[PDB]
């Protein structure tokens, strides 16, 4: 029968590893680097676009940074198509929670459910796992500003600063070096861009090869604002920190 | 070799190896004999034990008041098939107030076994059955093989060393077929038939199993001290 | 079932619920507690169809307790009331709806405010300073319209509640065998034993 | 609108002795004011020394008996030809009946036989499976006529010892098969007189350790 | 539906998928359970290759199943969430029907049964997780500590450890734990648990988690400083 | 849940010494409208059974198809289909009885009353009734509809119990059936003059008679009836 | 039916009548309305005979499965809730039951739970259930004290059923008595109303409405 | 790979034969049937001294008149026991009687071959089912994952089975008392066990008509162990 052609995606190796999860992580390590940095007064999301072409429409483009609701955003590393399947599920899950409890969904709850979906693809169903790692950046009134990451295994962890995708080893060492707890958003913006600038496989970091976002309480009084940076705004912030 | 992974695969010479391997399980099974006259049909079965502390695996199963079989091979598969026969005999009685013809019983077993040899995932039944019965057309004896092949006979035998009894019955054909209106003599002929398949072991009181059905005899099984008469 | 009242004052929510369980021409019990604690600072009283009431209350209780263990966190009264309303809103278009009316009294620890929600079996939610289900409302609402003030203490709320129970005992046809009173505030839920 | 039920009339009666039990039933079958059959038996030997009758709506009655007879057959297959005891039969029948609790078998069921101590046993059922062992039970159309007569003559109800000032009751004792059959015949002739759905013939099945015997008697055919 | 039999017998009589799930447990961070005279203590290793972590929000290693029972584990983190969720649901379901919280044995038996079901169901792989389940039965002061594993077998332990280098810490506990006299107090039990983890861990900084469970739903997690005091005290007695 | 549309009236039958007789008129009524006149309501199965059907005709035609199919199915892998393993009247009945009771239990009945008449392989007379409710019974005489009320009384004067069957000849039995059919034509408002009659004998076999007519009718006395009481003219 | 069970100083008394009716037809006078679930649990029956008989027997099977699985006798609370949750699933379908689950366990002590077919489940010290419950209540309430002796409690239960058996047309036959202690239930005999009434009338001097 | 329900060329199911190897790795379980009762005994075999041995539950009650001992992948036995208990109680509900020991065993053995591509693999555990009924008296059955069951006068399963079975062949006779059987299980268990036999690493149980199925206390078994050692030294 069909047994002959079954890859058996949801099995253990003799060493106790999940083949497909390990190979999905290997895939993600070639994707453009994404960095999240959590400050005391906000969160920064910075991501490098995968080798850009000059004829690519940059302003009406979305590849790395997506909005889940008004309080939560994600940075993607891996297959974009896979990420969008999961993003739409996450968006729906947030609206289900809001409909049920009349309160915006706590960040961890959303992260757990999305991570539980990924877990399912590694234990049953015989399908390939999602080749995606997320950085979740969000705010709620319980824990305030939070950074999480999830990967194809469905395992998630919380962070002060974290990188996914390419050159995470080098990027994490640089973040671990210059990060400190009393940091502000504007400092975190500078750290994020500096780290990408050093870890990048490109010749020089420019505005057209970046996506950028901040989640501040920089609105008017006790409320959170999401800012997905426009091309010109990334061009300005890159000049302001003296990278170009 | 490369064509015995499942039942759904034909070999290059047109063989079904899984069906043949199922047939092999019957050859390992203990010998059982079937034979009939015009008035009665008799099953004789050599039972097998695990050791001297164990019981002797029961070989004969009743299907209805007028029908039953003996088994050789996987006993659980015989239980499944006998249970199916019980239901089919019972359906015939409840719905049509009709005793199921022994020939139809064979046709039903054939078709049930066949479906397991053409589909992916399943396996052939690993047991051979000798069905005896008395219906509106007199006494009958059938031989079921898990390939699906059912065959009506005057006498036969299946299991290990069944060729000895099968040869004997082939010689005795003209004698035992005319043992009409005499149960004890037809059994004696069956007990002598199964004796041609014995090696180093002989028929004891908790070793021998006999069943009989006929004109004025419901399908009944004899074990223990009730078969001491025939040793 | 029958009489369930609720009064929100300055610093607490007070729930009163009748003790009688009647079936036919027999009062089977006169000490019935028509309430469940959903969480340490959230109490729900209930009244309606026999069987349905307790089955629904305990089902909600189990769900809120499950949430609390999962998140190691207490849901706000507003969040609990919205969850309860949605369950009743689903129920009304089921094959057999829950015929249960509830009052949810809670103390929001984040806001430091008492909150009273009235929800009927259709899933009709309203936040109120004082609430009642069934025929009780036909006496108590007008009474509380007159005597209630928003800045009252828990003691003043209990006296205001005594005034309601007295009116009901005077004018209601059925003997409801008094009420069990419970207070929900910053320190949680406690029962008044002498009422 | 289609009505799935009907009333086929007739009546049945079960009495238990010390070492025997009888299950009687008239052989008349009716619908409305017409006779369908003067001899249509509704008392059946079900094997294992159990006799059974399901009186009321004959289609449901026959269906039940058919299912129980089949239950006895499979009990043998599944439990090494073990004899189905009368108490076990009774419990099995409860589940058959209650299985159709919300679309009932319209029948009053009675079974008779011997218990595991060899003593006479009668069990009786309502249409939805409730059951109880008794010395005595009438069922069917004329049950209300016959039952009080049985209370008086089998269980000696309302009968006191003469001269004891209504203080000492008439003592309970088992009846002989001869005495029981006299009561059955008198019960059915009385029922035939005053009930229009009862008559034609009487068929009694007697159960002892030796097996099941039958007796037939003519009844009035008007 | 996906039907494949993934967990199957091999010629030697082993179910390799179950045995490879045990390897996943062996890779996981060390977890230890020690029960005293009036308490149970669950200790857990946290690997220090992860700096820049946010410990406020990162999933804790010890999880409350109910107010009186806790569950720690070793192996795949994602897999453990599925077992914890099911256990938490069964805990509330038990209170609903029996009108009494679960016993630690019952809750363990349920979790072990789920794990077993995934070893002979089509289309699924076994859980790469072993658990330590600890707590106190309702209205009971006798401490309970149970262990489960991917195969589905479970059993009670006076003290036990699972995860990486668990054989080293089990060696320690086997000579340092007296059955005749278990740790008489909370302090003694926590210390023995911390000592056992210090055989394997590295630094006693933000690498060790300790959770103490006492009778009648009295569960509390120790902070860094509280744990650090045990680490400081043990090292000073060691230099002798 | 149904209501019958096109209907057939009485089917009558009785046992005699060597076999059974059964009869039914050839009418298909549409309420009070006597719509169809060429309807055959006696359907033979083999050479040893006749099934007579009253009630809804659409359901009768369905039952015909079932019996027709039963013959086909019985012949499959059956070398003795025309001998020892031929369809018996008792098999045909039990099958129909099962179907009738199953359909009533699903609250969607075949709106019929059915009488299966035939002779068994051992020579025994078979005669049994079944209807939309799944109710079954047997008797020396059987009849449906108005036949039950008018035919049975007449037929029971010939065969009143089991012991009267050997004493009854085919000539006497047929005479009683033909007389009963006349009485039904006098009195049943949904009956016709034309009818079919079937004899299943253990010696002579199946004799199927078509296009019979009710005759020797008494109508002459009608000329003498005037008004409803006082009229002399 | 009239069934009662009340809690007191010396445990639980359970008393029931033995009549079964089909309209005004007295179907039986020797019916058993108490089912012995285990040596420490009793169940009373009122309402539909088949409904009570079938589901309380079934309840006994579930209680047996509990102690096999949990190596411990089931609580009265858990046993009653199995039955109440079952009938709640059938709510609206037309089951007719008024039952009392009476028994003793270590953690609970003597306990009585009222369970009916509309899904009502109530813990309590005194209940009377059935068509003649009101007649039993009248006598039971007006003579009940917690400090009754085992001898007096047994009589009051018996006398309360007798009261209802007399007045309620759909109650009668005989009285079945039970006493539940820490050591389990104890049967205290079948008492025919045919003799019991006259015995009670003479000795007690009550029932003066009746022609002596 | 290959089908789960595949036959070998010798006419055996691969998976059933491989599950039999898993059972040989299991801890020893012994049963002996007498006219005074049936005795069931097992080797507990704790993997570590810190493990509380009384939590090792390898002897189990099915009903009051039927008990069960297991050997192999013991986690697999949970659903088999659950089924057996339900079968036993269900039969009592339908028939108001105790179920025959053989009928119970047959019901359990019906689960055995319900695997393939139903569960994904055979059970990796063998069961010894001991009981009493009115018809066939005291009985001991050996239920395998092949779906086959044999009645036995005495039987050993597990790692020390073939050595213990040869010992049971010599020792068993039709006039053994219950006390004689108890000592015989302890004696044979002590022979085949790795560690030294005591009340903590071995467990006894029995089923009698009068008292039903009973697992023995560690105190009761300890005295039988002491009685056994004294009797072997006495000649
Ligand atoms: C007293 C006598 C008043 O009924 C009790 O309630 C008694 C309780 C009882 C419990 C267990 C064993 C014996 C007696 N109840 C009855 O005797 C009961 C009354 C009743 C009839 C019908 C009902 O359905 C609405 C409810 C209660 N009698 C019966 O159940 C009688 C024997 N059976 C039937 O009426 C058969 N019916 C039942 C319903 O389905 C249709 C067939
Ligand atoms: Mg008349």
């Amino acid at each position: 029968g069909s047994r002959r052609y079954d890859s058996r995606t949801t099995i253990f190796s003799p060493e106790g590893r999940l083949y497909q999860v390990e190979y999905a992580l290997e895939s993600i390590s070639h994707a453009g680097t994404a960095i999240g940095i959590m400050a005391s007064d906000g969160i920064v999301l910075a991501a490098e676009r995968k080798v850009t072409s000059t004829l690519l429409e940059q302003d009406t483009s979305t590849e790395k940074l997506y909005k889940l609701n008004d309080k939560i955003a994600v940075a993607v590393a891996g297959l974009t198509a896979d990420a969008e399947i999961l993003i739409n599920t996450a968006r729906i899950h947030a609206q289900n929670y809001l409909k049920t409890y009349n309160e915006d969904i706590p960040v961890e709850i959303l992260v757990r459910r999305l991570s539980d979906i990924k877990q399912g693809y590694t234990q049953h169903g015989g399908l390939r796992p999602f080749g995606v790692s997320f950085i979740y950046a969000g705010y709620d009134d319980r824990y305030g500003y939070q950074l999480y990451t999830s990967n194809p295994s469905g395992n998630y962890t919380g962070w002060k600063a974290i990188s996914v995708g390419a050159n995470t080893s080098a990027a994490q060492t640089l973040l671990q070096m210059d990060y400190k707890d009393d940091m502000k958003v504007d400092d975190a913006i500078e750290l994020a861009l500096k780290t990408l600038s050093k870890t990048t496989d490109s010749s020089a970091l420019t505005y057209d090869r970046l996506e950028f976002a901040t989640i501040r309480k920089g609105a008017n009084d006790g409320e959170v604002y999401q800012k997905i940076f426009k091309p010109q705004e990334i061009k300005d912030i890159l000049v302001k920190t003296g990278i170009t | 070799n490369n064509y015995d992974g499942d039942t759904v695969t034909f070999s290059p010479t047109g063989r079904l190896f899984q069906v043949e391997y199922a047939l092999e399980a019957i050859k390992q099974g203990s010998v059982t004999v079937g034979l009939r006259s015009n008035t009665h049909a008799v099953l004789v079965a050599l039972k097998r034990n695990a050791d001297e502390l164990s019981s002797y695996q029961k070989k004969i199963i009743k299907c209805d008041e007028h029908m039953g079989l003996s088994l050789a091979g996987l006993a659980p598969d015989a239980r499944v098939l006998s249970n199916y026969l019980r239901q089919q005999c019972n359906y015939s009685s409840l719905v049509f107030n009709r005793k199921l013809a022994v020939e139809r019983a064979g046709h039903l077993l054939c078709d049930k076994a066949q479906k397991n040899t053409q589909s992916y995932g399943g396996r052939p039944y690993g047991v051979g059955l000798l069905i005896i019965g008395y219906d509106k057309s007199g006494a009958h004896l059938l031989e079921f093989q898990p390939s699906g092949n059912v065959t009506e006979l005057y006498g036969t035998a299946i299991g290990a060393r069944s060729q000895g009894a099968k040869t004997y019955l082939e010689r005795t054909l003209d004698t035992f077929i005319k043992i009409d209106g005499n149960p004890d003599e037809l059994i004696k002929a069956g007990v002598e038939a199964i004796s041609q398949s014995l090696r180093d072991e002989s028929l004891t009181v908790d070793n021998l199993s006999i069943a009989i059905v006929g004109k004025d005899t419901p399908f009944t099984i004899y074990d223990g001290e009730a078969v001491a008469k025939y040793i | 079932m029958d009489i369930i009242l609720g009064i929100r004052v300055q610093d607490s929510v007070i729930l009163a619920s009748s003790k009688a369980v009647t079936r036919g021409i027999s009062v089977l019990k006169d000490s019935d507690d028509k309430t469940r604690q959903l969480s340490p600072h959230t109490l729900m009283s209930f009244a309606g169809e026999a069987g349905d009431t307790v089955q629904f209350a305990e089902y909600i209780q189990a769900n809120i307790q499950l949430y609390s263990i999962r998140e190691d966190y207490e849901l706000s009264p507003q969040a609990v009331s919205s969850f309860v309303r949605q369950e009743l809103a689903k129920s009304i278009r089921s094959r057999r709806p829950y015929q249960v009316n509830v009052l949810i009294g809670g103390y929001d620890k984040k806001k430091n405010k008492p909150e009273l929600y009235q929800i009927d079996y259709l899933g009709t939610k309203v936040e109120l300073p004082y609430g009642a289900h069934g025929y009780s409302g036909f006496y108590t609402f007008s009474l509380l319209d007159h005597h209630y003030r928003p800045d009252m203490t828990t003691e003043e709320g209990l006296d205001l509640l005594k005034l309601c129970v007295q009116e009901l005992e005077k004018r209601m046809p059925m003997d409801f065998k008094g009420v069990i009173v419970k207070i929900v505030d910053k320190d949680g839920i406690r029962q008044v034993d002498d009422f | 609108q289609f009505n799935p039920y009907g009333d086929n009339g007739g009546t049945i009666l079960g009495i238990a002795g010390e070492d025997f039990a009888v299950l009687a039933g008239d052989t008349r079958n009716i619908t409305d004011y017409s006779i369908n059959s003067r001899y249509e038996p509704k008392v059946f030997d079900c094997g294992d020394n159990i006799v059974m009758s399901a009186n009321g709506f004959a289609a449901d009655g026959d269906a039940l008996v058919k299912r129980f007879k089949n239950s006895v057959k499979w009990y043998h297959f599944d439990h090494n030809d073990k004899k189905l005891s009368i108490n076990s039969a009774a419990r099995n029948i409860q589940h058959l009946l209650y299985g159709k609790r919300f679309f009932p078998y319209y029948v009053h069921t009675i079974i008779a036989g011997l218990d595991e101590d060899g003593k006479g046993a009668v069990y009786s059922f309502d249409p939805v499976g409730s059951y109880e062992r008794e010395q005595c039970r009438a069922g069917g159309a004329a049950a209300s006529l016959i039952m009080p007569f049985l209370d008086n003559q089998v269980n000696f109800k309302n009968q006191y010892e003469p001269g004891t000032n209504g203080k000492v009751k008439k003592p309970l004792k088992y009846l002989s098969v001869e005495e029981v059959i006299k009561l059955v015949r008198d019960s059915f002739t009385s029922a035939t007189e005053r009930h229009i759905q009862v008559g034609d013939g009487l068929e009694i099945l007697i159960v002892t350790k030796d097996g099941v015997r039958k007796e037939f008697y003519e009844l009035k055919r008007d | 539906g996906y039907d494949r039999a993934l967990s199957i017998f091999s010629p030697d009589g082993h179910i390799f998928q179950v045995e490879y799930a045990l390897e996943a447990v062996k890779r996981g961070t060390c977890a230890v359970g020690v029960k005293g005279k009036n308490c149970v203590v669950l200790g857990c290793e946290r690997r220090s290759t992860l700096k820049l972590q946010d410990t406020r929000i990162t999933p804790s290693k010890v999880s409350k199943i109910d107010s009186h029972v806790v569950l720690s584990f070793s192996g795949l983190n994602a897999d453990s969430r599925i077992l914890i969720e099911k256990a938490r649901v069964e805990a509330q379901s038990h209170r609903l029907t029996l009108e009494d919280p679960v016993t630690v044995e019952y809750l363990t038996r349920y979790v072990a049964g789920v794990q077993q079901r995934y070893t002979q169901s089509g289309g699924v792989r076994p859980f790469g997780v072993s658990t330590l389940i600890a707590g106190f039965d309702p209205r009971d002061d006798e401490p309970k500590l149970y262990q489960t594993e991917p195969s589905g077998i479970y059993s009670s332990w006076s003290a036990q450890t699972i995860g990486r280098n668990s054989k080293t810490v089990r060696e320690f506990l086997e000579k340092n734990y007296d059955r005749k006299e278990p740790p008489a107090t909370v302090e003694e039990c926590v210390k023995l648990t911390v000592r056992s983890l210090l055989e394997v861990v590295q630094t006693g900084a933000k690498n060790i988690e300790i959770t103490v469970v006492k009778p009648d739903s009295d569960i509390v997690a120790l902070s860094s400083e509280e744990i650090n005091q045990y680490v400081t005290q043990i090292e000073q007695e060691k230099q002798e | 849940t149904q209501q019958p549309i096109v209907t057939g009236t009485s089917v009558i039958s009785m046992k005699y010494d060597n076999g059974v007789i059964i009869a039914a008129d050839n009418l298909g009524s549409y309420g009070s409208l006597l719509r169809f006149n060429g309807v055959e309501r006696l359907i033979p199965v083999g050479d040893n059974t006749v099934v007579g059907i009253s009630g809804d005709i659409s359901d009768m035609q369905h039952i015909e198809r079932l019996l027709k199919d039963l013959v086909t199915e019985n012949a499959y892998d059956n070398p003795l289909a025309d001998a020892e393993e031929a369809l018996e009247p008792s098999y045909i009945f039990e099958y129909l009885a099962t179907v009738m009771y199953q359909r009533r239990s699903k609250m969607n009945p075949l709106w019929n009353a059915i009488i299966v008449a035939g002779v068994q392989s051992n020579g025994d007379q078979f005669l049994r009734y079944v209807n939309l409710l799944g109710v079954t019974y047997s008797s020396p005489t059987l009849a449906t509809g108005f036949g039950a009320h008018m035919a049975n009384p007449l037929l029971r004067k010939v065969v009143d119990r089991e012991s009267d069957i050997p004493k009854t000849t085919v000539q006497v039995a047929e005479e009683a059936i033909v007389n009963a059919m006349r009485v039904l034509y006098y009195r049943d408002a949904r009956s016709s003059r034309n009818f079919s009659l079937a004899i299943i004998d253990k010696n002579t076999g199946l004799t199927f008679k078509k296009n019979l007519q009710v005759e020797n009718m008494k109508w002459d006395f009608a000329k003498d009836i005037k008004g409803y009481g006082t009229q002399k003219i | 039916t009239t069934t009662l069970a009340f809690r007191f100083q010396g445990g639980i008394i359970v008393a029931v009548d033995s009549r079964a009716t089909a309209g005004n037809w007295v179907a039986s006078q020797t019916v058993k309305k108490v089912i012995e679930i285990n040596p420490f649990l009793l169940g009373t029956m009122a309402g539909g005979v088949a409904d009570c008989q079938f589901w309380e027997t079934w309840l006994g099977s579930q209680c047996r499965l509990h102690e096999l699985r949990e190596k411990e006798r089931i609580s009265v609370a858990a046993a009653s809730k199995i039955l109440s949750n079952l009938v709640y699933q059938y709510k609206g379908a037309g089951l007719s039951m008024g039952t009392m689950i009476c028994g003793y366990t270590r953690k609970e002590g003597p306990t009585i739970y009222y369970v009916d077919s509309d899904g009502t489940r109530l813990k309590g010290d005194i209940f009377c259930v059935g068509s003649g419950q009101t007649f039993a209540y009248g006598v039971l309430d007006s003579n009940y004290k917690w400090d009754l002796s085992v001898e007096d409690a047994l009589y009051l239960g018996k006398r309360s059923i007798l009261a209802a058996a007399h007045r309620d047309a759909y109650s009668g036959g005989s009285v079945n008595l039970y006493h539940v202690t820490e050591d389990g239930w104890i049967y205290h005999g079948n008492h025919d109303v045919g003799e019991l009434f006259w015995k009670v009338k003479e000795e007690e001097g009550s029932f003066n409405n009746v022609i002596g | 790979d290959r089908g789960v329900s595949t036959f070998s060329p010798e006419g055996r199911l691969f998976q059933v034969e491989y599950s039999l190897e898993a059972i040989k790795l299991g801890s020893t379980a012994i049963g002996i049937a007498t006219k005074e009762g049936v005795v069931l005994g097992v080797e507990k075999r704790a993997t570590s001294p810190l493990l509380e041995s009384d939590s090792i539950e390898k002897i189990v009650e099915i009903d009051r008149h039927i008990g069960c001992a297991m050997s192999g992948l013991t986690a697999d036995a949970r659903s088999m026991i659950e089924h057996a208990r339900t079968a036993a109680v269900t039969h009592n509900l339908y028939y108001d009687e105790d179920i025959n020991v053989e009928s119970l065993t047959q019901s359990v053995c019906d689960l055995a071959l319900r695997f393939g591509e139903l569960m994904s693999r055979p059970f990796g555990v063998a069961l010894l089912i001991a009981g009493h009924d009115a018809d066939d008296g005291y009985q001991l059955f050996h239920a395998e994952p092949s779906g086959t069951f044999y009645r036995y006068n005495a039987k050993a399963i597990g790692s020390g089975s073939e050595g213990a079975q040869a010992e049971l062949l010599n020792e068993w006779h039709s006039s053994l008392t219950l006390k004689e059987a108890e000592l015989l299980v302890l004696k044979i268990l002590k022979q085949v066990m790795e560690e030294k036999l005591d009340e903590n690493n071995a467990q006894l149980s029995c089923i009698t008509k009068q008292d039903g199925f009973k697992i023995y206390d560690n105190e009761k078994t300890a005295e039988l162990i002491k009685e056994l050692k004294e009797k072997e030294a006495a000649e």
